[PDB]
C-alpha cells in the first residue's frame, strides 16, 4: 500500500 | 512519489528488499531505512547533469558509477544515467548492469593481486615480461595499446602503464583456478575464465552476476583499502514491516586477500594516479589508489562501423579509492558504435577526482601503514 524511505540519517525521501 | 535524482538506487532497494525478505516493497506497506548519503548524492547528480564540476563533449555521453564505505560495505552513492528527458519510473540501472567491457581496471583484481597472493611474485619489484607474446593455447598475439613492448620492466610499472602483454602472461602463472576462485571472493564471477578475461570483464551471459559493473568494482577495490575484506553491496539498513516487527541487516566480511597483498596492490596503483594514466584523477593532499581502463572495439567492429584514424573507445572506465570511500566510474554512449575521442577520455578520471574530491576535504586523509611481513626499498615493496 504505502511504503517509506528514509536515507542514511533516517530522514524521509521517498513514499511508494 | 519520489526525487528526481533517487530513482536509480531506489530501484536497487525495491531489488534488495524482496531478495532478503521476499516482499515487493511497492506492493506491501513498510518503512525502510536505506544507506544513502543525500548530500553525496545530490552532489553526484550535480557533477553528472551540470557545467560545474566536469567538462563534457555532449549531453548524451553516459556515466555510471557506485560509491561504496569501505569499511562496511554500504553503497552510498549510486547515479547510472545522465540527462533523462523521458521519465519512466525506475529505468535500467546502467550502474549494476554488467554488459559494458571493464577492460585494464579487470588486471588488479583478477591477474596481480592473485599472482601475489599465491606468491608467484615476492616483490611490487619483480621483473616481469612486455615482450611479443601470445594467447596460452592459440597463435593470437597479445598486442599493447601502442603495438610496441617495453621489454622487461618491474611489476609496478607494467601496472602503471598498463601492459597487456604481462598482465595477460599472469594469469597464466597464477592458473585459471585460482583466479575464479579469488574474483568470486571480491563478488565478481564467469560463466566460463578465459585468457581474454585478463584484460577484459567481457563475459557470455550478463543473465545475472557475471562480467562487471560499477557496483561490483567499487565493492572489490574497497577491499584493497581496508586491507583485504570483502564486504557485499549494502543499500538497505533497517526494515520495519506494518506488523510492527523489525529486521535489521548486518553487514559481515569475508577474508578476500592478505593485508600485505592489500597492501603491495595500493601501493603499485599509487604510481597509476601520479607518474601514468590516471594523473587526470591526482590530488596531492590525498591518499588514494587506482586503476584506468579504456575498452576496444572488436575486429568486426573496427572494419565496418567505426571509420576513424584517431585513439577511439567504446567505454573509458576508473577504479579508484581512499583510506575510506571506495568509488568505480564507467563511461561510454548507449550505443556503444558512438565511439569515445580526445576529451571524452578524460571524463572517468575527472568524475571521479570531483566527487573524491567533495568526500575527503576536511578529515584528515589518512595513508596506509606498512603492515607486519613487508619493507621498503627504493621505489619498491618487498615481502620477507
Ligand atoms: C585497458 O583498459 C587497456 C589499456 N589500458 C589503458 C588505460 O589504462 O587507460 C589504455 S589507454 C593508455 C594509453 N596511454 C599511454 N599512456 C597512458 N595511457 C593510457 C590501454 C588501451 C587494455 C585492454 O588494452
Ligand atoms: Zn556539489
Ligand atoms: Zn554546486
Ligand atoms: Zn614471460
Ligand atoms: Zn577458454
Amino acid at each position: 500500500t504505502s511504503s517509506k524511505i528514509y536515507d542514511n540519517k533516517n530522514q524521509l525521501i521517498a513514499d511508494l | 512519489n519520489y526525487p528526481a535524482y533517487m530513482d536509480n538506487y531506489l530501484k536497487e532497494v525495491i531489488n534488495q528488499v524482496e531478495e532478503e525478505t521476499g516482499y515487493n516493497l511497492l506492493t506491501t506497506g513498510m518503512d525502510v531505512y536505506t544507506n544513502v548519503d543525500q548530500e553525496a548524492q545530490k552532489h553526484l547528480w550535480d557533477i553528472y547533469n551540470t557545467d560545474e564540476y566536469v567538462a563534457y563533449p555532449d549531453d548524451e555521453l553516459q556515466v555510471a558509477s557506485t560509491i561504496v564505505d569501505v569499511s562496511n560495505g554500504k553503497v552510498i552513492a549510486q547515479l547510472g544515467a545522465r540527462h533523462q528527458s523521458s521519465n519512466v519510473s525506475f529505468g535500467i540501472n546502467q550502474a549494476v548492469e554488467t554488459n559494458r567491457d571493464w577492460g585494464s581496471t579487470m588486471k588488479p583484481i583478477t591477474d596481480y593481486a592473485p599472482a601475489l597472493e599465491y606468491g608467484v611474485y615476492d616483490s611490487t619489484a619483480t621483473i616481469v615480461h612486455d615482450e611479443p607474446y601470445n594467447y596460452p593455447g592459440t597463435n593470437t598475439p597479445v598486442y599493447n595499446w601502442d603495438r610496441g613492448y617495453f621489454g622487461n620492466i618491474t611489476l609496478q610499472y607494467a601496472l602503471q602503464q598498463s601492459r597487456n602483454v604481462p598482465a595477460v602472461e599472469t594469469l597464466n602463472k597464477v592458473g585459471l583456478n585460482r583466479a575464479k576462485t579469488f574474483l568470486n571472493g571480491l563478488g565478481i564471477d564467469y560463466p566460463s575464465i578465459h585468457y581474454s578475461n585478463a584484460i577484459s570483464s567481457n563475459t557470455t551471459e550478463s543473465d545475472k552476476k557475471y562480467g562487471a559493473s560499477s557496483e561490483k568494482m567499487a565493492a572489490a577495490y574497497a577491499a584493497f583499502a581496508n586491507g583485504g575484506t570483502y564486504y557485499k553491496p549494502m543499500y538497505i539498513h533497517k526494515v520495519v514491516f506494518s506488523d510492527g516487527s523489525e529486521k535489521e541487516f548486518s553487514n559481515v566480511g569475508t577474508r578476500a586477500m592478505k593485508e600485505t597483498t592489500a597492501y603491495m596492490m595500493t601501493d603499485m596503483m599509487k604510481t597509476v594516479l601520479s607518474y601514468g594514466t590516471g594523473q587526470n584523477a591526482y590530488l596531492a593532499w590525498l591518499p588514494q589508489a587506482g586503476k584506468t581502463g579504456t575498452s576496444n572495439y572488436t575486429d568486426e567492429e573496427i572494419e565496418n562501423h567505426i571509420k576513424t584514424s584517431q585513439f577511439v573507445a567504446p567505454d573509458e572506465l576508473f577504479a579508484g579509492y581512499t583510506r575510506k570511500y571506495s568509488m568505480a566510474v564507467w563511461t561510454g554512449y548507449s550505443n556503444r558504435l558512438t565511439p569515445l575521442v580526445g576529451n571524452g577520455l578524460t571524463v572517468a578520471a575527472k568524475v571521479y577526482r570531483s566527487m573524491m574530491t567533495y568526500l575527503s576535504e576536511g578529515s584528515n586523509p589518512e595513508d596506509w601503514n606498512i603492515p607486519e611481513g613487508l619493507y621498503r626499498n627504493g621505489e619498491f615493496v618487498f615481502k620477507n
